[PDB]
């Protein structure tokens, strides 16, 4: 299902409004932001794991059922 | 120049709230500058510049839409093209959004020489790119230039819109395939067939489902640009994979689109394709699109061969239906109750008593409301097609029960048919086991059904006649003067309110303007407030006689009662008749 680890709070983190989350989608994304500084290329899918890049990836819209979907890929990834 | 040191001054402005102010009139600065001005250092600066924030960005590039004449006209347009180009590659697409509706505009502004020369090569700049999000906004540039340019840019903007639809990025791959729909417009057949097929083809069958998807949606506009002869062997086979698809997305695609294909696809191919398919939609996993699927049922059965009609409803299409009825989803359901009844000026009498009725009636006891109220709302029609006895001897009972449904929606449904059913029925039977039904209303717990009540007699006299108010109605009515809640003694004087309309002066001033004279004296003040209202309503029915004779003096004494609102209202009449 939907761990409060990878994302604590639908609606919210799924756009920054959870504050000092530790969820990975909160997480991830930070990644993300940081990551773009000190590159200016647009980040994608394959080298970006955020929610963000990964519903632009399959063009999936901001829901619970792309929210769904982005945790069973980031957790076949973690696992092995 | 001139504000080339001015506006710089406006634009490193300390604060961004008025860079908008100042690009937002970036065309008076452009009347300004002269057409030689506005291109010598104007579009030179808005170019290795300009960094702002988006919001900024996309006043920038909507402005730049209305210039073509600010530099030029189609003489110069070609002096747009590259601070767009920069634009239409900003990472945020709200910008790059409107850069390409630019670009596309002022496309038109060019010059068969001027595309050739300058767009195009853009095109291919875009479209190379290293950035997805450039070729994803070069997409929408090929539909423009191509129709006027050589045979041989045209071989090269198709190649260049076939590495598109291949695209590593499906960004891309769904913005050309977007975009495969016009594009393919502009082309002609022989193309069309060994080209946008082709890729057509491979973008329906793409890996992604968020592809193939927007594949499908391009379907019908191509084969509505092939005439019969091919479809059978272009579109089909691909139509036909997609009602099977993998995502049900796609298969929604498809039923939504449904009709639009018939349409598009062909009569026959119709019944040798689509109703075979059409059937598994129907029985399809996916509610989301089972529903969908049920709201195409009646045109799809109206727009089938004049001929097998008939034939194919009945033998295909109405099991799946029967079985629609009981679908477990609240939506389905309810898309099918209210496009169903549509099924019967093309079916026939028996054929709808035999194989509706049971539907219709499965339906007006759902539990749902969306449903039952679905059903009802269709009813006037059937009751063209079976006979008016049929429809008494099968749906009346659940009409009437429908009556006294929980949910006062549907009492109002039924409310605002009973005119019209009643009509239909005939006046003597109404009078039996209807009229009953059509008082009771006048008492309901909710507001809004009672008023329409009392508007339902008014319209059933207009069709039975005031004779017929007076010895059936007016009594009843009258009678609810007496009723100890003062609730229903105002719905009295408000029938009267309404009834005297139909009623004529003669019924009015012996049956009624009686009735409301003698409340003017009810212990509940509310009661008497009304009364007023109410001789004033029915005041211009009534005779200067018979109303200076016991309105205008029972009605004065009104002026003179506790309650202000009574007053307020009392004289108000007074007011109006002359007294
Ligand atoms: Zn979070
Ligand atoms: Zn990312």
């Amino acid at each position: 299902g939907v761990d409060a680890m990878y994302c604590k709070q639908w609606p919210e983190c799924a756009k920054k409004m959870s504050a000092n989350c530790i969820c990975l989608l909160c997480l991830l994304r930070m990644k993300h932001e940081n990551r773009k500084l000190y590159r200016k290329d647009p980040l994608v899918w394959v080298d970006c794991y955020c929610f963000d890049c990964f519903r632009m990836w399959f063009g999936l819209d901001l829901c619970e059922g792309t929210l769904l979907l982005w945790c069973d890929i980031i957790g076949q990834t973690t696992y092995r | 120049l001139y504000p080339i040191a001015v506006l710089i001054d406006e634009l490193r402005n300390e604060d961004v709230q008025l860079r908008l102010n100042s690009i937002k009139k970036l065309s008076t600065i452009a009347l300004a500058l002269g057409v030689e001005r506005t291109r010598s250092e104007l579009l030179p600066f808005l170019t290795d510049t300009i960094y702002d924030e988006d919001e900024v960005l996309l006043a920038l590039a909507e402005q730049l839409g209305t210039f073509t004449t600010l530099v030029g006209g189609p003489e110069y347009v070609h002096c747009l093209l590259p601070p767009l180009e920069s634009l239409a590659t900003v990472e945020e697409t709200v910008v790059r959004d409107k850069a390409v509706e630019s670009l596309r505009a002022i496309s038109h502004e060019h010059s068969p020489s001027d595309l050739e020369a300058h767009f195009v090569p853009l095109v291919k700049r875009l479209a190379g790119g290293d950035w997805f999000t450039s070729r994803t906004s070069a997409c929408g540039l090929f539909s423009v230039c191509y129709p006027r340019v050589s045979s041989a840019v045209k071989a090269e903007l198709r190649q260049y819109f076939r590495n598109l639809c291949s695209d590593d990025t499906p960004m891309v791959r769904r913005a050309a395939a977007s975009k495969l729909g016009e594009f393919a417009k502009v082309l002609e057949l022989d193309n069309v067939k060994s080209e946008i097929i082709p890729m057509f083809s491979n973008l329906a069958s793409d890996e992604q489902d968020s592809v193939r998807l927007l594949a499908v949606e391009a379907c019908v506009n191509i084969a509505q640009l092939l005439p019969q002869e091919d479809l059978e062997a272009l579109v089909m086979p691909t139509l036909r994979q997609a009602a099977e698809d993998k995502s049900w997305r796609v298969r929604y695609m498809v039923a939504d689109k449904f009709t639009e294909l018939q349409k598009a696809v062909g009569p026959e191919i119709t019944k040798t394709d689509l109703v075979p398919a059409f059937q598994n939609l129907m029985k399809d996993c996916e509610a989301e699109v089972r529903a969908a699927a049920s709201h195409k049922v009646k045109e799809f059965c109206e727009n089938l061969s004049a001929d097998c009609r008939e034939n194919v409803i009945m033998s295909q299409i109405l099991p799946c239906i029967k079985e629609l009825v009981s679908d477990a989803n609240q939506h389905v359901k309810s898309a099918l109750a209210s496009v169903i009844m549509g099924l019967s000026p093309i079916l026939g009498k028996d054929n709808t008593i035999e194989h509706l009725l049971p539907l219709f009636l499965a339906q007006l006891k759902d539990e749902c409301p969306e449903v039952r109220l679905n059903i009802i709302s269709n009813l006037d029609c059937v009751n063209e097609v079976i006979g008016i006895r049929q429809l008494s001897q099968s749906l009346l009972p659940a009409i009437v029960e429908l009556a006294e449904d929980a949910k006062w929606r549907v009492r109002l449904a039924i409310i605002e048919y009973m005119p019209l059913l009643a009509g239909q029925l005939g006046v003597e039977f109404f009078d039996e086991k209807l009229n009953s039904l059509c008082m009771a209303w006048l008492v309901d717990h909710v507001y809004a059904i009672r008023e329409a009540a009392t508007s339902n007699l008014k319209k059933l006299v207009e069709k039975f006649g005031k004779e017929w108010a007076h010895a059936t109605i007016i009594p009843k009515v009258l009678a609810m003067s007496g009723d100890p809640n003062y609730l229903h003694r105002m719905t009295t004087l408000f029938c009267i309110n309404v009834l005297s309309e139909v009623c004529g002066q003669d019924i009015t001033t012996k049956h009624m303007l009686p009735t409301v004279l003698r409340m003017a004296g009810d212990p509940v003040a509310n009661v008497r407030f009304n009364v007023a209202k109410s001789l004033q309503k029915i005041g211009p029915i009534l005779d200067n006689s018979t109303l200076q004779s016991e309105v205008k003096p029972i009605l004065e004494k009104l002026t003179q009662d506790q309650d202000v609102d009574v007053k307020y209202f009392a004289q108000e009449a007074l007011t109006v008749l002359s007294l």
